[PDB]
């Protein structure tokens, strides 16, 4: 948590979640009536240190 | 002490701020419709008497990067992408009007169009679609709704998405990620941006993030080297003062 | 005066503006 | 008067020790999530000012108060945390690690300088007592 | 008041469901999220597990 | 007459 | 669900990041300890004469 | 109570609780 | 009176 080891950890976790979604989609290819998943990401609150 | 340590320390801390901005940009490398933040060091010279030798450094963010992003083809009639220099209009968190590029338009059970949970704004205000109806979005933003069960002859327009034109120098990213008009730009263009009839959108394609990887890599390498340089200056200054303190003895 | 000397009046306040008005 | 130098340098030593203690406390608790009241640890800072009440401009150093920083507490997204707010954000200390390290080193250096001043003044006062044998 | 010490505590545990492998064994059972199996502990008590 | 002696007074800040 | 087994939920990214932060936090504590130890020596020498 | 002074009454015992209760 | 000097006393402990 130096504010740069947390921000990059968050990105790593997001990519891992996306990979989990992709692996779930690929594993369920042969199932009947399966609707594929799609991962959506949004950036969190932007912190304003000093005003323009 | 010698306040030269307070210059290299500032240079080392602002480097960590720049790294925190770059890492935040890298985390959002897959966010749909994301605008990367620009980071730049600026030098402020301390004014006073007598010899101007101290110039500190601060990290600033001069707006964002508006370079159109990647277009992924998702065969979904609701995901739209905007022409370069074009923005979609939504209703912000505090009932205000904000701009975005995320075209992941969703339909609620009640029939209202939303983007990231914010209501979508048209010329008539927030757009309400007939409940549980198929939606097609035209090139100029017109919305056609097909009610299931009724024949395809029933397709009729319902509302038009508000599409605005704004450059990078006019918009500022608010704290919730939604862009809003800057003060100077708002004073000249009015409070609400009028819809531009020349803006075209493409249905079935979603715009990705414009985070350039090569610039990010180079920035991290340069930041690490600069931080190490400032640490070597700090060590030198500390070592100098430790002996200089010997002058007071005897 | 020259640096390191003695003056009769205080030095002016020290300020570093991030952006000039 | 050399005797007042004892008070001046002792005040300086105490103040710099307090500053170094504050810096060490900030460095130790840079990753603290909570306190006893459930509030995040806010970075502490001492306030240095002169103490020359009996009609003087220079009298040494004293710490007026310890104040918590007003810079923005770092918000981290964590919805499972009991301390998370309505949006799921947890507040974390605004400690500047490089700043606190430089504060530690500078406090040590000026503390050492005041030690040397005290030793020199003590030596001079010892030599004074042998005035004219 | 300038000294503020730090102590390391463990505020519970992480209940996010883990990975699920498929062993063709009729006895291996997995539970839905926020669900626990019930066993009889060592000290005649009641314990919950995953 | 004085303030924070260190990092919090030797960094540029916006005006008040 | 019968026929599947639930493993552990240890996240490797979180553990690796935490270990890196722990190491680089200790080093700083060791620096402060060394600084205080160095400081105390001259204060002790002050007691002479 | 100025720090570094002399007071007739002893200093109160300090406490560092991990929990308010 | 007094107790263990050093590490053990200047470490937070459960109330008792």
């Amino acid at each position: 948590m130096i504010s740069s080891l947390w921000i990059a950890k968050t990105g790593l976790d997001a990519q891992q979640t996306n990979m989990d979604v992709i692996a779930n989609n690929l594993a369920n290819v042969s199932t009947n009536g399966f609707k594929r998943q799609r991962a959506v990401f949004e950036d969190l609150l932007y912190q304003t240190i000093r005003q323009p | 002490m010698d306040h030269a340590i307070y210059t290299a320390m500032g240079a080392a801390s602002q480097t960590l701020n720049q790294q925190a901005v770059t890492a935040s940009n890298l985390a959002n490398a897959s966010t749909p419709g994301f605008r990367a933040q620009l980071n730049a060091l600026r030098a402020v010279p301390v004014d006073g008497l007598s010899l101007a030798t101290r110039t500190l450094v601060t990290a600033s963010t001069p707006g964002a990067d508006m370079t159109p992003g990647q277009l992924d083809y998702t065969s979904r009639p609701l995901d739209v992408a905007l022409q370069q220099d074009g923005w979609l209009v939504v209703q912000a968190a505090d009932g205000a009007e904000g701009y975005t590029r995320n075209g992941n338009i969703q339909v609620g059970p009640t029939g209202q169009l939303t983007i990231q949970g914010h209501p979508v704004i048209g010329e008539g205000g927030p757009i309400t679609v007939p409940e549980g109806s198929e939606i097609t979005i035209a090139a100029d933003g017109t919305i056609s709704a097909l009610n299931p069960g009724d024949p395809p002859n029933t397709v009729a327009p319902v509302g038009r998405l508000k599409l605005v034109k704004a450059e990078g120098n006019e918009v500022q990213r608010s704290d919730d990620g939604l862009f809003r008009l800057t003060a100077e730009a708002q004073a000249e263009r009015g409070a609400v941006l009028a819809a531009d009839p020349s803006i075209r959108i493409m249905s079935g394609v979603l715009e990705g993030s414009n985070v350039k990887p090569v610039e990010a890599m180079t920035d991290m390498i340069a930041n690490a080297r600069r931080f190490e340089m400032q640490m070597k200056v700090i060590t030198s200054v500390d070592e100098n003062e430790g002996r200089a303190n010997q002058l007071l003895s005897m | 005066g020259v640096p390191g000397a003695l003056s009769n009046q205080p030095a002016p306040p020290n300020e570093a503006p991030i952006a000039t008005p | 008067a050399l005797l007042n130098i004892f008070d001046i340098a002792g005040s300086a030593l105490a103040a710099q020790s307090k500053r170094l203690n504050v810096a060490a406390s900030n460095l130790a608790n840079a990753d603290s999530v909570t306190g006893p009241d459930g509030q995040p640890y806010r970075a502490k800072q001492v306030v240095f000012q002169v103490d020359a009440a009996p009609g003087q401009a220079t009298g040494g150093v004293k710490v007026a108060s310890v104040i918590e920083s007003q810079a923005p507490e770092k918000l981290v997204y964590e919805p499972g945390n009991p301390l998370a707010d309505a949006n799921g954000y947890v507040k974390m200390p605004n400690v500047d690690v490089v700043g606190e390290m430089v504060n530690t080193m500078s406090a040590s250096r000026s503390y050492q300088a005041n030690i040397e001043v005290l030793n020199t003044v003590k030596s001079m006062m010892l030599k004074t007592l042998t005035l004219g044998q």
